[PDB]
């Protein structure tokens, strides 16, 4: 099959800027059938450029694609907030059409340290026999951050899972969510909880903890 | 205007097979091709196959050749996809999308119109509602609802049912290794409301008709 791969994967600009996307095929694309999409989430794509450089219908003249043969690049001339979404590209010159692993554009601001909450799990949950420990990290940027889990200063690995939100669309940060699994009967014997958080904005890392009972 | 509409949410077991339909209306059917792509969560699209109703021409991705079929009612200007073979590989959300028109009448090609969009899960667990916990806060303070173990996707969450939207942040759901899912919804208010006002989330599992409005207190 044709392999069509994407550049950047995910980058960050600001509104007014040029955008400018890449994706290579494993071979010619023949005839410049190469189409690009937007997606934003929950969405269905939303076709862009199609034939190289055609433009859908309903799609502002600030998009415009460009390319031959292998290297094809989709070019956003001056960003607007409505255009912080996926991209993707496609080829339909052979029966075999395939699509690019898609290029996230992020919107760019300034350093932001995440604000870092801690909570136990409820007396309610302790009933079923299972505790969550659950970290919160709130309003921060770049999305880069790390999580630590400490249970009595031992690091735990592999029994935590965390997600991370969509960028705000007014303040361009991410929060994080991080809930450590562990059973009640391991819970209950011991007593320091900690999150431990490293992130661009902050000098040195950040603990919140508590003591079980307290 | 061309509109492409989808059947609804689909959870299957592996091994077993899933159809899924799309009615076109507001354009010409038979003559322009439709085609299934589907995306798994956080994933890139995968074009599975499509169909040119006219002829009843097929093309399928080779990957899925051999589990995909692909068919067309022109009485009802619906197109169906069939998936056998199901294994948990094959959660995603699975689109129809239609080629453009051109000048002329002429076929398009690339995907012009999309249909929303059809959630299936593959999966051995059985349809779960959630259980939710509180999450307790202690000049801003954040609190929140651990919203666990539900099965399948998706949960919605509301905070004081719809009141409070500043500051709200509910978290994509983890699926963890039970087969369950799990999420988070937080939000941030001010520490001196903590004494008077409440707080309450609305928590919507609609693939198991469960709803459950969860005060959560200091």
């Amino acid at each position: 099959e044709i392999v069509l791969t994407q550049s950047p994967g995910t980058f960050a600009l600001s509104p007014g800027e040029r955008a400018t996307l890449s994706c290579r095929a494993s071979q010619s694309v023949s005839g410049g059938a190469l189409a690009w999409y937007q997606q934003k989430a929950g969405q269905a794509p939303r076709l862009l450029i199609y034939g190289t450089s055609g433009r859908a219908t309903g799609v502002p003249g600030r998009f415009s694609g460009s390319g031959s043969e292998t290297d094809f690049s989709l070019t956003i001339s001056r960003l607007e907030p409505e255009d912080f979404a996926v991209y993707y590209c496609q080829q339909y010159g052979t029966s075999q059409s395939t699509f690019g692993q898609g290029t996230r554009l992020e919107t760019r601001r300034t350093v932001a340290a995440p604000s870092v909450f801690i909570f136990p799990p409820s007396d309610e949950q302790l009933k079923s026999g299972t505790a969550s420990v659950v970290c919160l990290l709130n309003n921060f940027y770049p999305r880069e951050a790390k999580v630590q889990w400490k249970v009595d200063n031992a690091l735990q690995s592999g029994n935590s899972q965390e997600s991370v939100t969509e960028q705000d669309s007014k303040d361009s940060t991410y929060s994080l969510s991080s809930t450590l699994t562990l059973s009640k009967a391991d819970y209950e014997k011991h007593k320091v909880y900690a999150c431990e958080v490293t992130h661009q904005g902050l000098s040195s890392p950040v603990t919140k903890s508590f003591n079980r009972g307290e | 205007k061309v509109q492409l509409v989808q059947s609804g949410a689909e959870l299957k077991k592996p091994w077993s097979s899933v159809r899924v339909s799309c009615k076109a209306s507001g354009g010409s059917f038979s003559s322009y091709a439709f085609n299934w792509v589907r995306q798994a969560p956080g994933q890139r699209l995968e074009w599975l196959g499509g169909i040119v109703p006219l002829v009843s021409s097929t093309n399928y991705a080779q990957r899925f050749r051999g589990r995909v079929t692909i068919s067309a009612d022109r009485s009802t200007s619906t197109v169906y996809l069939e998936m056998t073979g199901l294994t948990s590989a094959d959660t995603a959300v699975y689109f129809c999308a239609r080629e453009g028109e051109g000048w002329f009448g002429r076929p398009l090609r690339a995907f012009e119109f999309w249909g929303q969009g059809t959630l299936v899960t593959v999966s051995t667990a059985s349809t779960k509602g959630p259980s939710v916990f509180p999450l307790a806060p202690s000049g801003t303070a954040a609190l929140g609802c651990l919203v666990k173990d539900y099965f399948p996707e998706p949960v919605t969450v509301s905070w004081n049912s719809g009141a409070l939207t500043s500051g709200v942040h509910t978290f994509p759901a983890v699926l963890q290794s039970s087969g369950l899912y799990s999420l988070s919804s937080v939000v941030t208010v001010p520490s001196s409301s903590l004494g008077t006002q409440t707080y309450i989330c609305n928590v919507n599992h609609k693939p198991s008709n469960t709803k459950v409005d969860k005060k959560v207190e200091p």
